[PDB]
């Protein structure tokens, strides 16, 4: 649900 | 080498791109700063061993580091220029306009870090490994696998002491007075992190979704 | 040697003398903080080159870098012992204890560091010259002859580095290692001056001056 | 006035 997690598995 | 591996994946040159008053100064920066940040987490996977961490623990590194990590490239572009500080190559401010836009205590603890690493002449590969070692030693509560985080560590840290022990034989110990720096780094990233947690407060600035969701961690 | 130096300077150990409730833990710590601060400043002057510094210097030295030797102290007593915190050999408390007491966050900053120093197996020696070291490295914004203050950071981690190199030569840059912790000291003392300024302000508890002096200059 | 001077220099 983290833009950090989208950001770290794009 | 993971030096010149670490080195060529930084990114390139910065440009800020923003009612000329102490909104527009914050919103520059901190527009700056989000788009700085989805650049870490870029450049944190080609951090060997960094990606086979569990993603939590990736996470858990990222959220303690980010603000020490922007603090690096600041007080590295910051380098050559006579007390100002370049949050990018566009954008310079020095002490009056510091002042102005209420970012004065932060702008002398900042500068206290540039001084310091003006004294030591810090060079690119340096600041390359140091970004790593902060990110490794962030000293996240979160993590879960201790052991691989202290690997990471041990790795850069190691890359870090051979690097000097050729390139910068001429000088003893260079290896440990950089490490000597990271305290004020993280004090620092303190003050920078509830100071823009302080200007996430108050409303009167924007922040795109990516800087928020850091600065809550925080 | 300067270790053997800075060794036999060290205070022997020290002992809790303190309505069994919060309000008397905080006095036994706060007058066990106040009694060992009266120590620091005795060992302080041991430190080579240290009493050959400005007063103004040796006083701005000792109001950045107080607390984190005290930490150093309870982490070293605290070493032994299962998830305890010792903050004299008489007064040993734990999670519960803390939790009540008001300290439970304050307990899990420290059981953090004390951890990682359990991991490292930090000896005596080098928690003393650690000791040296963070009070040399303390990053005072006050300090008027850095130069002065340089040398003696240069002398303080030649020795520790020294030490390391033959002592314990089996483990490689277990300097660095000592040294990367310093971050999270500087972090965790930051942590306990708040919440003991934070009982400070709320005035219900009692501090002998010495204490108080050091706690309004942070 | 201090106490870090008074023990500073005692």
């Amino acid at each position: 649900a983290s833009e950090l997690l989208k950001y770290l598995t794009t | 080498k993971i030096v010149s591996h670490l080195l060529v994946a930084e990114p390139d040159k910065l440009y800020a791109m923003p009612p000329e008053g102490d909104i527009k100064a914050l919103t520059t920066l901190c527009d700056l700063a989000d788009r700085e940040l989805v650049v870490i987490i870029g450049w944190a996977k080609h951090i060997p061993g960094f990606s086979s961490l569990s993603l939590g623990d990736q996470m858990s590194l990222l959220q303690s580091a980010w603000m020490e990590i922007l603090i690096l490239g600041i007080v590295y572009r910051s380098l050559p220029y006579d007390d100002k500080l370049v949050y990018a190559e566009d954008y310079i401010m020095d002490e009056e306009h510091s002042r102005l836009a209420g970012l004065l205590e932060l702008y002398r603890a900042i500068l206290q870090l540039v001084r310091r690493y003006k004294k030591l002449k810090v060079e690119k590969e340096e600041f390359v490994t140091l970004k790593a070692l902060a990110l490794a030693n962030s000293d996240s509560m979160y993590i879960e696998d201790l052991e691989a985080v202290q690997k990471l560590q041990d790795l850069l840290h190691e890359a870090l002491q051979d690097y000097e022990l050729s390139q910068r034989h001429e000088e003893p110990w260079r290896t440990g007075k950089l490490l000597l720096t990271l305290p004020l780094l993280r004090q620092t990233a303190a003050k920078a992190v509830q100071h823009f947690y302080s200007v996430k407060l108050q409303g009167k600035v924007p922040m795109h979704k990516l800087f928020l969701e850091m600065l809550e961690a925080k």
